[PDB]
């Protein structure tokens, strides 16, 4: 669209204080700033028009705090975070009463402890016989499992390169202990190539699961690595 | 003050229908805006009066009657999502969105073959696929706490020119077996249950 | 002291005097010529602006007409907070005042104007840089803007309550050496935007830097 945002992810532990950055399209005199829950649409929080606050809700925390701190930037302050705070905050500009351009949005996830998080690991679910000689097709299966947060995304790369054909990925990843507040997540997706292609030897597949984490301002006492942003990968290779 | 309505709520389409979203407003507009939402807002239309189209879509608004419409035009497998409607309404500055169109498009599968697939991992571990079902096929949840499964969706093979929707079941227990894991679905009596090796 | 209160502020007054004194970009220029404009009590300079993705104009309301005759056309210094919201009713931002003659009001050294600070009562050194200015003859605006970054910066004096900002009550003094007096009520803020606060500075109230001291009084209640 134009309009920037950074982090595009954030975790942070409740009582936490965080800000987040909006760099609107240049021209564009007005800015928007959103939060977003989910299921929920995107609700108004405040807005600029050039150097001035407009409007901020009238049901808008005393802990928010938004300034346009060096000519057309933005920012979003949040202090003493809490868990209803974990939303999409979504930026928008525009020329006046115009069409509003809306930013990527900053996921963030406010846990009550940062020992919750975690990286998934990844699993690849080679295709089965009985699939291969009933339909001549072949599904290879991604299991990432036990993550937390839900920060995520998920890719399948066929001999060094991205496929977009025959893939499908979960709508949204499930929670393994739904009773639990700060529950793991577990997301599959699908490969589909025909039997052919699955039974050259040549051929090399790789489920890809890119992990937003821990920035390396954040402190970490704990035995295990740090969860910082990561790639973690499963794969498999082809056989008659 | 400035109330928004958006209908249906949640909306199921067969691949290539039509289908009319509606958007109600309680006040005078200067903004109304159409989006589609992925978390990345999709600018569909800027329309606060008249008639505007853009390839598949068309959308109208009648700003005395207080109402907008957005057409979607044989509708495609990407078109799902949630689709919003947003105004600005000409005292107190407040940019109200609607609850939107959550849209479902059902893909068309020419043969289906529902069947359920035992995978075993790349690297004593595995996983139930079913795959292959109609897309009007609905997945349930398990009764079960230690068994997850997946919600559907679609995979599209291009250069077969083929779709087919699948869903995914597994469990850390021994006694999972690929013929009662999806047991709380109601599944076609033709699914195809292979033996396992 | 019958001073105007922080919770007496307008909904988005406070947030707007956070920006004008700490966050805005100020016109600060010197050598500057008033473009031809028919427009009564106002100053057109055109193409002051230079890499502004907003604006190219800066439009200068000095309330009447004398005023305008006295610096139309003239080369003049400007030191002042700008605007775009309400301004002119395109591609222009507005100010109120900070207008001086170019010719012979330079100094060699820049005077730094000295600061006295009192937090209830208690007198508070403040450093000797936070107030200075080239000119023999300043515009209060170019002194109330430097003092309010320096208290906004220290004490969180437009940030609210919740936010770290005490100080409820204040009032900034410009004492000149005849003992004369200038002062404003640093809460009495006239509407919630730039067009309406910023309109205290219209008067372009000039002041000697000469054997000039500052006088500000902060209270918590
Ligand atoms: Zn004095």
């Amino acid at each position: 669209t134009g309009v920037s945002q950074n982090p595009r992810h954030k975790i942070t532990k409740r009582g936490q204080n965080v800000t987040f950055r909006c760099d609107p399209i240049s021209e564009h005199n007005r800015l928007y700033w959103y939060r977003q829950t989910l299921g929920q649409g995107p609700e108004f929080l405040t807005y600029f028009q050039n150097e001035a606050q407009l409007e901020k809700s009238r049901l808008l925390s005393d802990r928010f705090s938004a300034e346009r701190p060096k000519g057309s930037f933005s920012t979003l302050e949040i202090q003493r975070t809490e868990q209803g705070d974990s939303a999409m905050y979504l930026c928008a500009s525009s020329l006046g009463g115009y069409e509003q351009y809306f930013g990527p949005g900053t996921r963030l996830t406010v846990t009550e402890d940062l020992k919750n998080v975690f990286p998934p690991e990844v699993a690849v679910f080679v295709p089965s016989e009985a699939e291969i000689s009933h339909t001549q097709k072949a599904t290879l299966v991604c299991l990432a499992t036990g993550f937390y947060p839900d920060h995520v995304e998920l890719s399948w790369w066929v001999n060094g390169k991205e496929v977009h054909s025959g893939v499908c990925t979960d709508p949204q990843p499930l929670k393994e202990q739904p009773a639990l507040n700060d529950s793991r997540y577990a997301l599959s997706s699908r490969l589909r190539v025909s039997a052919t292609f699955w039974q050259d030897p040549r051929n090399h597949f790789r489920c890809q699961v890119q992990f937003y984490g821990l920035s390396e301002n954040d402190e970490w006492t704990q035995d295990r690595a740090k969860p910082v942003t990561q790639i973690v990968s499963a794969e498999a290779w082809g056989r008659a | 003050g400035i109330q928004v309505e958006q209908s249906p709520p949640d909306l199921i389409l067969q691949e290539g229908a039509n289908s009319t979203l509606r958007c109600n407003f309680s006040d005078s507009v200067n903004n109304l805006q159409w989006f589609h939402q992925n978390g990345q807002l999709i600018n569909l239309f800027y329309i606060p009066s008249g008639t505007k189209q853009n390839g598949r879509l068309s959308a109208t608004t009648v700003a005395t009657e207080r109402y907008s419409l957005l057409y979607i035009s044989s509708s495609q497998t990407t078109d799902s999502g949630v689709y919003f409607c947003a105004v600005d309404s000409a005292g107190t500055y407040k940019y109200i969105f609607g609850t939107g169109t959550r849209l479902k498009v059902l893909a068309n599968i020419q043969n289906p073959d529902p069947a359920v697939y035992q995978l075993r991992d790349s690297k004593d571990k595995s996983v139930c696929l079913f795959t292959d079902f109609d897309s009007q096929t609905n997945v349930s949840q398990s009764k079960d706490s230690d068994v997850y499964i997946t919600d559907k969706c679609v995979l599209d093979m291009r250069s077969m020119d083929f779709k087919s929707n699948s869903a995914v079941a597994w469990s850390n227990k021994s006694d999972f077996a690929c013929a009662n894991a999806f047991n709380n679905s109601i599944i076609p009596e033709d699914t195809f249950f292979p033996s396992p090796e | 002291k019958d001073l105007r209160k922080k919770s007496e502020l307008q909904r988005n007054a406070l947030s707007n005097l956070r920006q004008i004194y700490y966050y805005n970009e100020k016109a600060i220029t010197e050598n500057k010529e008033s473009d031809d404009q028919f427009l009564e009590n106002t100053l057109l300079f055109k193409g002051f602006f230079t890499g502004h993705p907003w604006y190219n104009d800066l439009l200068v309301d000095l309330g009447s007409k004398d005023a305008t005759n006295k610096y139309k056309g003239k080369k003049v210094d400007l030191y002042g907070a700008y605007y775009g919201y309400q301004c002119a009713g395109n591609k222009t931002a507005c100010m109120y005042g900070g207008v001086t003659l170019h010719d012979n009001n330079r100094l060699t050294e820049e005077k730094k104007v000295p600061i006295n600070l009192w937090i209830d009562g208690k007198q508070t050194t403040v450093p000797i840089d936070k107030v200075k200015t080239s000119k023999k003859e300043v515009t209060v605006q170019e002194l109330d803007l430097q003092a309010r970054h320096y208290l906004h910066g220290k004490f969180g004096l437009y940030n609210s309550d919740s936010f770290g900002g005490k100080v409820q009550r204040g009032l900034i003094v410009f004492h000149s050496s005849e003992g004369s007096t200038v002062s404003y009520d640093l809460f009495d803020a006239q509407g919630q935007y730039p067009d309406t606060l910023l309109r205290i500075y219209r008067d372009n109230k000039t002041i000697n830097s000469e054997n000039l001291h500052i006088d500000l009084y902060l209270y918590t209640t």
